[PDB]
């Protein structure tokens, strides 16, 4: 998105949610 | 019960009258003391002027 | 301020606040109106959603009215 | 009934006097805050001079 | 009066600003004051003495940069006054200081004196109509569209974890440690001295910051990667030189997870997050583990959150769902959230009156600090 | 003005209420007032400063719990008023406090002031048309079909024994000790401290209750498991931690059978019942030994029936048949009995009108106490 | 055959020692373990890798101090083994553990694992012939020579009250909260961080402790003194700098009477004493309010007992004589009493012999807890 391009530093191409797997 | 109501109404109202007179008159004292400080500040400022 | 006017005007506008905010709540409770906020939340334009959830005095208004 | 009448009169008139003395106390409390600011002004006057 | 309020994030290394009601900070420039250290001879040279702003990066080979804010605490107050005036300058906002409510941010648990002095500046030099100082965490929750979470940020100089549950902040569970971006960059500078590059000037230090933001990356198991040689990235200096980094490209941001490397008994960032959770109650631990919100520029390291999951998972209880949300606008979460809170009427019912400040002073802001 | 009287089981551990005629109490929320502990910073947070029932059970960690009623005696009237207001609120009943008769139960042998102030609240703050105060023994007999029996209830705060024969209560044989579920939970807390697990917050006190209800049993013998030093069964906490217990999941509930452990000379629950039977008439012993009714939540422990039988069997004279009727509605028996009693028409004659109380006062309540 | 026993008085912050029959604990040293932080390079440096005793205080800046006993519960058994060996080392006692009986002291209401592991340590590592774990209140009563009293002690990590009347202890009226000197020191570290002074190093925590033990007093009226901006007294350092403490020198010791400042809901020290007396009998309260005996290190603040008298008057019933008897030996009262207890004749039969421990095991020490 352009709003997240116009700025100097942005996490481009990175997963946004870090979470443990299933199988509790 | 009605005479005890006489008691508590007189007690509460009059005591708060006393406490208000204490705070008010103490600030009147503070006002005269602070007015003396006003005179000192005007003296120091006018002297330097 | 109910220092002026009649008591009838007061009763009537309190009732009017009831039915008015009542219908306003009916408007808000519709799924499309909420769906717009859902789209905004999906687009992360949190200004509108947060301002709509806290700045609208509808909550305290409905409370005090009821 | 007369006891309650005269005591409602006493309690209400005493709380009216509470209103008067409380107004005077609040006025001078604002006056205290005002001369706090005024002393700060005169402090800046002495400082500039 | 109440015109459109202004949000200013005093990032200890990059100050972010703009008006409220906006959607992005259009005024982002690093936080310092660069004065020239050379001799003026040719008339018609650069303009002015101080060089705050983009002109600094444009002419960094002349300046002698000085940072005003170290570890969130302001040291050179005159520099912060110059920077704030530069925020209201003709190149940044053009408004007048007597026209907008100011939403200033602050790192948590900063000294009382910092708030007091900031109040003096904004109400004596600048004559703002209103002012409010808040935590940086709450703003990130506003910008991330949530209400419960543990904001674990890493600015350029202060990393901390604030666990907020349903809008209620738990002050006794706040953990703050002063080891962030500048320490990562400083440690990297020391490593380049040992690699034979001797960056010691001020402009050289910001070149180190550019390296840290571009060539470093975090580890997964520093021993698995320590026993094996790595990529050895070839970064090009603006001069045209060539530098190699080697294993220090992953050893440099290890300082965050372990301050023993810099010789400092403190906690890792993982320990800060885990302790901040465990300092709180018991009914909330599971929900706080499920909502970890990052922010702060020093969490943009590549391969960071994965190591954070392995670390916290190694520390948190068995099979608890740890869920870290890291958005793309982490760098401006505090600003965006400042814009969100400042675009409300509760903000009008939340700042500090100029008159009330004149009547009270420091006690006013320390009462309305939350 | 009356339509479906409101039955209220004013129990110190959990308040159970609903309308008359309802076979099951619709609302059974715990009896505590939850106030927040952590300051609200973020706007749009939870609203209000008083959390009752379902809300103060999900956001438990954020709260500090203050029990209003302790040992069947109200401490803070404000809190009880708020709980009763919660009962008539929108989320619970949506009714007015002027359109329904109110049956509010009470433990036996409570001080007169509880009856007085309870009616003052229900006749001054609430303009209830009809109020009737009952016993928490007769109602269990109603909801169990019987008319002759020994009601041995053990609520969360006060246990007692009331021998009722053919609808006639023998008030001088009422035994009552103030040692119940609260003391068991509190003593369980002390056992966890001796086992290394402390709990001091009020919000974590319910986790102690949770342990009690999910892991405590009663051994048939006090020494066949004492010196055995059995296994340590684990039990998970709400966060994901782990608690192994061992000698406390049976040592804590023996406080009911012997309160010497708490440091208070009194009689155990078995001695309460046996002394309540032995204080009655000589001819009425066999019918009371064969008609024992259980009620209250503390009578749900594992092995409670076997222990109660063996203790009574030791104290009762030889070969006397001892039957202990233990229904499955021990928590709601008193309420169901209230729903039965208020659904009758004799209840109309048994309550107290508003003008009755206005012309008389407390005297009218002590007149219709039985 | 038997010899003069050793009184190994524990403590959460200071461990006292000395043989029985003495009058002064000749070997006192802090209960912390210091190991080097930096890297040894030269040949002829300090050797040992673990430093306990005055040597650790001599090289505080070189060691990473860490306490192994937190809130009366031993957290590191290996470090405690090192500490107890240092007690029997050639610098403090110069004797053998196989030739002397041990009088160990423990705080009341401690977990059973501490007693059991202490038994295994003193009977498997040290081949002590006889061990007797005693309380701490009774010992201070022995030291003062009294027979009755409410011992209100306050160690480095545990404050507790044990009312004892005519030599008889009441094991159900013992209050115990884990909020004391070490926690007040941590709270003072927090206030100095709020004033603009960093003390994040663990070895610097000793400096924080010195600040607490030297420039802290208890104000009688708390908020009345909080409003008055004091002179901000200047205190030196073990560096040579100067710190302006200010208001954080009177509200830092207010944690003892207000645990809300640390965010933990519990009772105050005054509430501990009053509740420990109210939880006892009815006919035993005037004598218990009279004989109030203090002990522990934390009860040495300026105006401690004066504020204690004020608070007790706010909680004790009207017109009751209170005597907070604070002797000058409050720091070593438990050791003096241990010397008196071990120097008697019945002490021969009070302990647990080695053969007894070999026969039963932990059961023997659990039977002789009091
Ligand atoms: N892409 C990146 N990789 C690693 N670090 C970065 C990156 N971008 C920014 N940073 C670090 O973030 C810092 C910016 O600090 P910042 O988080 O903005 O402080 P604040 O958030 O308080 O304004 C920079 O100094 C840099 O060290
Ligand atoms: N399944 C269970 N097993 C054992 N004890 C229970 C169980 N459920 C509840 N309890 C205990 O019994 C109490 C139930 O309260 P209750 O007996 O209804 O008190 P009251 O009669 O005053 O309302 C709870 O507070 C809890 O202490
Ligand atoms: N002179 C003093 N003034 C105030 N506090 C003190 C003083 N001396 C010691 N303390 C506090 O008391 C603690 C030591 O108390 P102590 O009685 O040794 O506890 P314990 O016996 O449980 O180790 C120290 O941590 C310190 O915080």
């Amino acid at each position: 998105d352009p709003k997240y391009a116009d700025l100097p530093g942005i996490a481009r191409n990175e997963p946004d949610v870090y979470e443990t797997s299933d199988l509790p | 019960e009605k005479t005890r109501a006489v008691q508590e109404l007189s007690e509460q109202n009059q005591r708060l009258l006393d406490q208000l007179s204490r705070a008010s008159e103490v600030e009147r004292q503070l006002s005269m003391q602070v007015h003396a400080l006003k005179e000192d500040f005007r003296e120091k400022n006018s002297s330097t002027n | 301020d109910p220092a002026s006017g009649t008591a009838l005007q007061e009763i009537s506008f309190w009732l009017n606040l009831e039915r008015a905010l009542y219908r306003i709540q009916e408007k808000r409770e519709s799924p499309e109106v909420l769906l717009t906020l859902d789209i905004l939340k999906h687009g992360k334009r949190f200004h509108a959603t947060v301002s709509f959830d806290t700045d609208t005095g509808l909550k305290q208004a409905l409370e005090t009215v009821n | 009934r007369e006891k309650t009448r005269a005591v409602q009169e006493l309690s209400e008139q005493n709380q009216r006097l509470l209103d008067q003395l409380s107004r005077a106390s609040e006025v001078e409390r604002q006056l205290s805050m005002q001369v706090h600011a005024l002393k700060e002004d005169f402090r800046e006057k002495n400082s500039s001079t | 009066i109440a015109n459109q309020p202004v949000v200013i994030d005093n990032g200890s290394g990059v100050i972010k600003a703009g008006f409220a009601g906006d959607q992005i900070p259009k005024y982002c420039f690093p936080n310092y004051v660069g004065r020239p250290k050379h001799v003026r001879v040719m008339a018609g040279a650069l303009e002015g003495d101080i060089f705050i702003g983009p002109k600094a990066e444009e002419h960094r080979g002349l300046l002698s940069i000085r940072y005003p804010m170290e570890h969130g605490i302001v040291k050179d107050w005159n520099d912060m006054e110059r920077i704030w005036q530069y925020v209201y300058s003709k190149d940044q906002l053009q408004t007048f200081s007597e026209e907008h409510p100011v939403l200033l941010t602050e790192a948590p648990l900063n000294p009382r004196k910092n708030r007091e002095r900031a109040a003096e500046v904004f109400f004596e030099t600048f004559n703002v109509p209103a002012l409010f100082i808040s935590m940086q965490a709450v703003l990130s929750l506003y910008a991330t569209g949530r209400t419960t979470g543990v904001v674990l940020d890493s600015g350029d100089g202060v990393t901390h974890a604030v666990p907020i549950y349903e809008g209620f902040a738990m002050p006794h569970s706040i953990m703050r440690i002063d080891i962030a971006g500048r320490d990562v960059s400083r440690f990297l500078r020391l490593y380049l001295r040992k690699e034979g590059y001797d960056f010691h000037s001020s402009s050289e230090f910001e070149i180190v910051k550019a390296i840290k933001e571009r060539a470093c990356y975090l580890s997964i198991n520093p021993q698995k990667d320590e026993t094996l040689e790595t990529e050895k990235a070839q970064y090009y200096l603006p001069d045209g030189s060539t530098i190699e980094i080697g294993p220090s490209r992953f050893r440099a941001p290890e300082l965050l997870f372990r301050p023993d490397l810099i010789g400092e008994e403190s906690e890792g960032i993982h320990e800060v997050l885990v302790f901040a959770i465990q300092k709180s109650d018991m009914d909330l631990r599971r929900t706080l583990f499920s909502n970890i919100v990052l922010s702060g520029g020093s969490t943009l390291f590549k391969g960071f959150g994965d190591r954070l999951l392995s670390e916290v998972k190694k520390l948190a209880p068995k099979d608890v769902k740890i869920r870290i949300s890291a958005p793309q606008e982490r760098l401006y979460s505090t600003w965006i959230g400042g814009s969100i809170l400042a675009s409300l009427d509760t903000f009008k019912k939340m700042w500090v009156s100029k008159k009330e400040y004149e009547e009270d002073g420091a006690r006013s802001i320390h009462r309305k600090t939350f």
